[PDB]
């Protein structure tokens, strides 16, 4: 079966400029059985361009197709931000219709220094059986950090996670938030919990911790 | 508007028989054909799933055919999905779709979508709220933060509000993640002046629809 | 149904009355004719056809009828001169688990004349693309079978009909009605009816 | 109900060609007539502005037929106005009407009228908003005031909103007025008591369609 392999995947740039994907595929497939589709995180995905040469009915004319044989690209005419999603391409022309990976498209922007918010666990939470620590972090730009828990000075790992947010409709921020589920059988003999916060903005490890 | 009408969500147990059905009325032609595809949370799509009402003519991915089968109906133009042998990998949003046909003609591409089915296989449980409180030595000034964590709910029709649902900005809410035992933990924070505190006392309110628990 | 064959009977008169009656008949019906007087007049040439269809598309074949077998596999006109004549033959077009040996067209880009035979397995395009000579999404197969099996309804009984068109066109005719006799009375006055004397 | 449809608003330039039609049906009759009227902000009609379908026959004012135009088309049944040399005189509400006739005969007066064509020119800019916080002097038990003040816009679909749209009673918005400069400016107050401050904090929300600007 013909494998689609999307080689741009992250691609940031500014409103009012010129974005150009592309969605290669292995083999040679006919230029007859293209289809590019959008898709809004939280939605229902729609038809964005069939057949590679001709446009769907309600798209703006800024959605040019380009390339035949065997790389295909899609240009856009003005960048004006209301389609800041995934998009995705299918080649319908054998029997097994495969799909791409994802190619994702952010605002960008200039660094900015995320904040550290760390919240001891609550009185009901440890009468009731359990304990969290949890570390907030908002307020960054760039979309890469890692946060190492100091128990004792004992690196832990594995029993954490980490849940990402969408940008905001304001300043295209991030939130970052990791909560240290643990019980109370380790609870009563550890005590500090620091956050670890290690940025490329901060030119200074931020580290909070509490007693 | 043409649309394609799609059924809810639905939970079953680990290993059953499934139905998802998709209504539709361009499905009177003879010529209309109906795919089948699914979405994971951010994984991308996996296969076709195709079917053309009329003469039947089946084709399914490597991994399918084996365990899942599609049918048709030309008299109610209602098209059907059955998958057997139900493991913890399914846990998706399936998609309808079908492309506008005419009596003697179609077109050439997927015009129309569904709306989508979320099928979740897990057990059930009773939410519950811990409280947040700020801390003292977080606090630098002008800047504060607080928020409420719900956690052991299977079902997450949850909506964050605050001061009785009159605040709009300064809402953060995390999405929810999946524990190793089976049940779920959002994250919800918000942004309030330092100098409010100690003048203006609020809560949290949460909501959760198969239980009818708020506090 | 798309391949339907044709003879052509004539050069001597009609006697159909040793068919042994054709005890499962289900369907008689004489459009422009009467059953009772019908060899009292004289045809050039009878017109005959064969085929099998469903149970639930017996009526379709009709001066006046739409659908896909009315339009795409056999088509009458308006003016037309003739009986029904149809039988069952559901103990003999029918095996053991399942029985695939007919086939007929669905799709097809306009209606069929009447009196046409297509025997053409081209590939029909439902869109705005050339097939290639290749099946996908905008090329199908016109032709697939009927699924006959013994263990179904009273729609799927198959039908074999013989479509009689008896012609009179501008030519001597040959078609025409059989004859009695009485016997030969000698030496009495009476009438007398010969072939052509009287 | 047998209405006539109108264009919407147009922003032009000092000095072009405009075109405002007004469609309908009973422009396929040879006899059906349609008047155009001009109408300021308070102030009354200005003219007539009448023509005839089929025998054309054109009648103006003084003060027109020396750059403006009425042509007709009875093919569509859709009415054209072309008004040259715009100055700073003519932003006003353009409306429609025409008389409801037959084939053979008319009615005896003009029954259906149309919708309104807002004509503004000049230039353009950005929306802003400016405190305007109560003062401690103004007080005098029970009875306060306060607004949100919204200047340099050159549309004004705005909508004036409190509490996040949690209030209905103690509106009062004033109308926009043109500067010197041809900028707008608007005015918004709210009559809250007096022993509601200090306790329960609002603020003012905002909105501009040609901007996408909200507070």
């Amino acid at each position: 079966e013909i494998v689609l392999t999307q080689s741009p995947g992250t691609l940031s740039l500014s409103p009012g400029e010129r974005a150009t994907l592309s969605c290669r595929a292995s083999q040679s497939v006919r230029s007859g059985y293209l289809g590019w589709y959008q898709q809004k995180p939280g939605q229902a995905p729609r038809l964005l361009i069939y057949g590679a040469y001709n446009r769907a009915t309600g798209i703006p004319d800024r959605f040019r197709g380009s390339g035949s044989g065997t790389d295909f690209t899609l240009t856009i005419s003005r960048l004006e931000p209301e389609d800041f999603v995934v998009y995705y391409c299918q080649q319908y022309d054998r029997s097994p219709w495969t799909f791409g990976q994802g190619t994702k498209v952010e605002i960008k922007r200039t660094v900015a220094a995320p904040s550290v918010f760390i919240f001891p666990p609550s009185d009901e939470q440890l009468k009731s059986g359990t304990a969290s620590v949890v570390c907030l972090l908002n307020n960054f730009y760039p979309r890469e950090a890692k946060v190492q828990w100091k128990v004792d000075n004992a690196l832990q790992s594995g029993n954490s996670q980490e849940s990402v947010t969408e940008q905001d409709s304001k300043d295209s921020t991030y939130s970052l938030s990791s909560t240290l589920t643990l019980s109370k059988a380790d609870y009563e003999k550890h005590k500090v919990y620091a956050c670890e916060v290690t940025h490329q903005g901060l030119s200074s490890p931020v580290t909070k911790s509490f007693n | 508007q043409m649309q394609l009408v799609q059924s809810g969500p639905e939970v079953r147990k680990p290993g059953t028989s499934v139905k998802v059905s998709c209504r539709a009325s361009v499905f009177s032609f003879d010529t209309s054909a109906v795919q089948w595809v699914r979405q994971a949370r951010g994984q991308p799509l996996e296969w076709i799933g195709w079917i053309v009402f009329g003469s039947s003519n089946t084709d399914y991915a490597q991994k399918f055919r084996d365990r899942v089968t599609i049918t048709g109906d030309m008299s109610t133009g209602t098209a059907y999905m059955e998958l057997s042998s139900l493991r913890s990998e399914d846990t998706a949003v399936y998609y309808c779709a079908a492309p506008h046909c005419n009596r003697t003609n179609c077109h050439d591409g997927f015009d129309i979508w569904g709306q989508g089915t979320v099928v979740t296989v897990s057990s059930t449980k009773g939410p519950s709220v811990f409280p947040l409180a700020p801390s003292s030595k977080s606090t630098s000034g002008g800047t504060a933060a607080l928020g409420c964590l719900v956690k052991d709910y299977f079902p997450e029709p949850v909506t964050v509000s605050w001061n009785s649902g009159a605040l709009t900005s300064g809402v953060h809410t995390f999405p929810a993640v999946l524990q190793s035992s089976g049940l779920y933990s959002l994250s919800s924070v918000v942004t309030v002046p330092s100098s409010s505190l100690g003048t203006q006392t609020y809560i949290c309110n949460v909501n959760h629809k198969p239980s009818n628990t708020k506090v | 149904v798309y391949a339907w064959n044709r003879k052509r009977i004539s050069n001597c008169v009609a006697d159909y009355s040793v068919l042994y009656n054709l005890a499962p008949f289900f369907t008689f019906k004489c459009y422009g004719v009467s059953p009772t007087k019908l060899n009292d007049l004289c045809f050039t040439n009878v017109y005959a056809d064969s085929f099998v269809i469903r149970g639930d598309e017996v009526r379709q074949i009709a001066p006046g009828q739409t659908g896909n077998i009315a339009d795409y596999n056999y088509k009458l006109p308006d003016d037309f001169t003739g009986c029904v004549i149809a039988w069952n033959s559901n103990k003999l077009d029918s095996k053991v688990s399942g029985n695939y040996n007919y086939l007929y067209r669905l799709f097809r880009k306009s209606n069929l004349k009447p009196f046409e035979r297509d025997i053409s397995t081209e590939i029909y395009q439902a869109g705005n693309k050339p097939c290639n000579g290749v099946a996908g999404f905008n090329c199908y197969f016109p032709l697939r079978s009927y699924s006959f099996r013994p263990t179904y309804g009273v729609g799927h009984q198959p039908y074999r009909v013989v479509v009689l068109s008896f012609e009179l066109l501008h030519a001597p005719a040959t078609v025409c009605g059989p004859k009695k006799s009485t016997n030969l009375v000698k030496n009495k006055c009476v009438n007398f009816n010969f072939n052509g004397l009287k």
